[PDB]
Parts: C-alpha cells; sequence; structure tokens
C-alpha cells in the first residue's frame, strides 16, 4: 500500500474530521432562488495505529450528494494514510438551507438622493451563531456622498471599491438586522441607467448547509489489540460563503 | 471548535 506505510502505532488514536462546504447562491429581490448549490469537501486528520480499516457512512434529515470525486484509497470503506488527507468532494443542490436572507429595498429621490434598506435574516437555529459576516451594497459611480446608519455592526463607504461595507461580528440564528442609507448622486446622463449589482454576502456557519451529517466512523484493526470503542473521534462542521448575492 | 462523534 502506497499511501501509508507499516507500523504506524499512536498512544491515543484520535480522529479529526472536519466538513468543508461553500454555499452559493443567487436570489432576485422578491425572496425567489434564481440558482444554488453547495460545494463541499470532507477532510480527515487520522492518528490510528497500523493499517486499520475505516467505514465512513452518512445520510446519503436527508440529503443527495449530485457529484463525488474520491481519494484513491476508497472502494464508503477506506485505509486511510497518515495525517491530514482529503476524503472526498462533493455537490448538492436539494433541499439546501439558505443560512441567511437578504432583503433590498431601494428608492429614488428625484435624480439626486439614493434611500436604501437592506435587512438580513439569519435562518437556522437560534443556538448557534454566525461569524465574520459582510454585506457589500454597490454605489453607483456618479456617488458623491454616502450617509449609513446601522443598528449592529459596523458600516464604511469605500469609495474607491465604489460599494459600502458592513460588517458584523456575530449573529444567532432567527434574528434581523438592518441598515440604511443615503446616497448623493451627481448629475450625469440619464441615457445609460445603470446595471444594477447584486448585494454580496460572506459568513461562517458552524453547520453544512446541506443538511449533510457523519452518521457513523467505524475503525476496524483486527491485529492490533484496539476496536472502534477505542478511537476518540471528533467531528467540525463549517459552512462558508462563496457567490452569496441577492438581486436589487 | 470541534465537537464529539455520537
Amino acid at each position: 500500500i502506497g499511501w501509508r506505510r507499516e507500523g504506524i502505532k499512536y498512544r491515543r488514536n484520535e480522529l479529526f474530521l472536519d466538513v468543508l462546504e461553500s454555499v452559493n447562491l443567487l436570489m432576485s429581490p422578491q425572496g425567489q432562488v434564481l440558482s444554488a448549490h453547495v460545494s463541499g469537501r470532507v477532510v480527515m486528520k487520522s492518528y490510528l495505529s497500523g493499517m486499520p480499516e475505516c467505514k465512513f457512512g452518512m445520510n446519503d434529515q436527508s440529503i443527495a450528494i449530485d457529484d463525488c470525486t474520491f481519494h484513491q484509497c476508497v472502494r464508503i470503506s477506506f485505509i486511510p494514510p497518515d495525517g491530514e488527507f482529503e476524503l472526498m468532494r462533493y455537490r448538492t443542490t436539494k433541499d439546501i438551507i439558505l443560512p441567511f436572507r437578504v432583503i433590498p429595498l431601494v428608492r429614488e429621490v428625484g435624480r439626486t438622493k439614493l434611500e436604501v434598506k437592506v435587512v438580513i435574516k439569519s435562518n437556522f437555529k437560534p443556538s448557534l451563531l454566525a461569524q465574520k459576516i459582510e454585506v457589500r451594497i454597490p454605489t453607483p459611480l456618479n456617488t458623491s456622498g454616502v450617509q449609513v446608519i446601522c443598528m449592529k455592526g459596523k458600516a464604511k463607504y469605500k469609495a474607491s471599491e465604489n460599494a459600502i461595507v458592513w460588517k458584523i461580528k456575530r449573529m444567532a440564528g432567527m434574528k434581523e438586522s438592518q441598515i440604511s442609507a443615503e446616497i448623493e448622486l451627481l448629475p450625469t446622463n440619464d441615457k445609460k441607467k445603470w446595471a444594477r449589482p447584486p448585494i454580496s454576502m460572506n459568513f461562517e456557519v458552524p453547520f453544512a448547509p446541506s443538511g449533510l451529517k457523519v452518521r457513523y466512523l467505524k475503525v476496524f484493526e483486527p491485529k492490533l489489540n484496539y476496536s472502534d470503542h477505542d478511537v476518540i473521534k471528533w467531528v467540525r462542521y463549517i459552512g462558508r460563503s462563496g457567490i452569496y448575492e441577492t438581486r436589487c | 471548535c470541534y465537537e464529539q462523534l455520537n
């Protein structure tokens, strides 16, 4: 076996398991899901003795997994290498937990002002906290100044990037926070109007938006004198955002 | 950080 050497022996047979997903979503202003999918991978930090035989199972709540691209050791069952390695990549598109709901509200004031209001609605267990929340609201190219106040977090107008950045430390599920802006516009040519860019989001949530959960991870070493009841197994679900936009 | 597998 060319991915694992013989004779490995650890004292504390531990097992770290990270489930890493990236939720992608495009949503109309009215809340209709235009396109959405999750891209995920499962990495395993293995510290087991000898040449163990491992069986990884899950709910395949339920979830269907569209694509699969496995490591070279599998057949699920596998002899895992020593250390950190990627066990599998996957992608689902059905029954995806959308962790946040961006609700834009833009109101023209003649041809000079732009009163804008954006509401975030967290949509998960209130016992869990989302972290590293960023909401990017793009401003028109003909902006002289913006005026924003917000309840939770802090907001700044990065005029160079031509957008408003709103950052929130944490936010529990089943909650809502809002931000309100006044945008002063220079006069310009009404001709082109402007291509309304979407409102982007970035967050971290301690669960798999695909609903995936680890049913079992069995370890089997027949030669050595340890069984699966002796393995200190851990699992860590982390979901990041990728392309998370709402048409405004 | 991590949680134990039940």
